[PDB]
DNA sequence: GAGCCCTTTTATAGCCAA
DNA sequence: TTGGCTATAAAAGGGCTC
């Protein structure tokens, strides 16, 4: 799934420190965004396996 | 034989004024009262005031942008008000070569339109998928200006210089709507 | 701020990747959640990787010495593939605006054809106006 | 260098927000 | 309802890509 590049750029501006960001930069921290949940999601999946997954499940995985 | 008897009223205007003379955007950020200032995200400082009802970029060159009038004059006023400001603040500032760069206006057809066919009739001149935006893109070539055409009646018109322009670009395109009445 | 990518957006991706995994809506919240805390983690990578590359915007680049830096470089094949895209979009639309701007039929015969169209729907509208008056 | 980006304003208006 | 995305014109400049 891809997501929102404006809603990427408000939400990467909620920093104060981060300035002007190139138009397409937003779009590959998309696809980033996209590999990390995979990845995330996939991980979190075997977690669950080795118990629905959970909050738990997942927090594991951002440790 | 008939005039449309419509007349678009004006709701935004954008003119420039040059104040001659260099500027520091943090010192006017700093004491004027309702100025931003962030170099990080926006190189200008963004004035606004109540009356008229605008907001003016401020450039470091001296040059401003005034935005949000009803009217060429209340435009004018608002521009000398932020010169007076700058002026106030300790600054050298002038008031040269203001010029209207962009006038909007709007009106009620008071009857739905069939965008559909319209694109078909002058497709080299519109541009419509609702997909994407609900109205319809008009581009007129003489005068210039560019119309934003919806379903429901309701037109704007932008790019004018002179109001001239934008009661001459509606009353071309009202016998057109007439012709795409949606019944 | 309190934005955060639709919620529907990681829905899909759920379904696409978990096919046939129930997924607590707790936890669909939480992966809401860290969708944003990624983006500041890039983000802030990034914006540091630029200030001392002695530029002033965050460019494409910084963002995927970023993720190689923060320990995501597995990402950078396929966060190329993106970054590419964009360059030929960007470029095909140069491209197409210059050839509107200086290819296409003259203005003087466009012209001419939006006005057959005005001055004909004015006849159009004069008749079905005066004839209905003859009434 | 030619030319696009970003920022501000405004009418209008569907789609979206979990 | 509120408000942001999407769309249009235009200026101002410092930042960038072929």
């Amino acid at each position: 799934a891809r997501f929102p590049p404006a809603r990427i750029k408000k939400i990467m501006q909620t920093d104060e420190e981060i300035g002007k960001v190139a138009a397409a930069v937003p779009v590959i921290i998309s696809r980033a965004l996209e590999l990390f949940l995979e990845s995330l999601l996939k991980k979190a999946c075997q977690v669950t396996q080795s118990r629905t997954m959970t909050t738990s499940h997942l927090k594991q995985c951002i440790e | 034989s008939h005039m449309s008897g419509i007349v678009p009223q004006l709701q935004n205007i954008v003119s420039t004024v040059n104040l001659g003379c260099k500027l520091d955007l943090k010192t006017i950020a700093l004491r004027a009262r309702n100025a931003e200032y962030n170099p990080k995200r926006f190189a200008a400082v963004i004035m606004r005031i109540r009356e008229p009802r605008t907001t003016a970029l401020i450039f470091s060159s001296g040059k401003m942008v005034c935005t949000g009038a009803k009217s060429e004059e209340q435009s004018r006023l608002a521009a000398r008000k932020y010169a007076r400001v700058v002026q106030k603040l300790g600054f050298p500032a002038k008031f040269l070569d203001f010029k209207i760069q962009n006038m909007v206006g709007s009106c009620d057809v008071k009857f739905p339109i069939r965008l559909e066919g319209l694109v078909l009739t002058h497709q080299q001149f519109s541009s419509y998928e609702p997909e994407l935006f609900p109205g319809l893109i008009y581009r007129m070539i003489k005068p210039r200006i560019v119309l934003l055409i919806f379903v429901s009646g309701k037109v704007v018109l932008t790019g004018a210089k002179v109001r001239a322009e934008i009661y001459e670009a509606f009353e071309n395109i009202y016998p057109i709507l007439k012709g795409f009445r949606k019944t | 701020d309190d934005l955060t990518i639709p919620r529907a957006a990681i829905n899909k991706m759920i379904k696409e990747t978990l096919p046939n995994v129930r997924v607590a809506n707790d936890a669909r919240e939480l992966v809401v959640n860290c969708c944003t805390e990624f983006i500041h983690l890039i983000s802030s990578e990034a914006n540091e990787i630029c200030n001392k590359s002695e530029k002033k915007t965050i460019s494409p680049e910084h963002v995927i010495q970023a993720l190689e830096s923060l320990g995501f470089g597995s990402y950078i094949s396929e966060v190329k593939e993106v970054l590419q895209e964009c360059k030929t979009v960007a470029l095909k639309r140069r491209k197409a605006s210059s050839r509107l701007e200086n290819l296409g039929i003259p203005e003087e015969e466009l012209l001419r054809q939006q006005q057959e169209l005005f001055a004909k729907a004015r006849q159009q509208q004069a008749e079905l106006a005066q004839q209905e008056w003859l009434q």
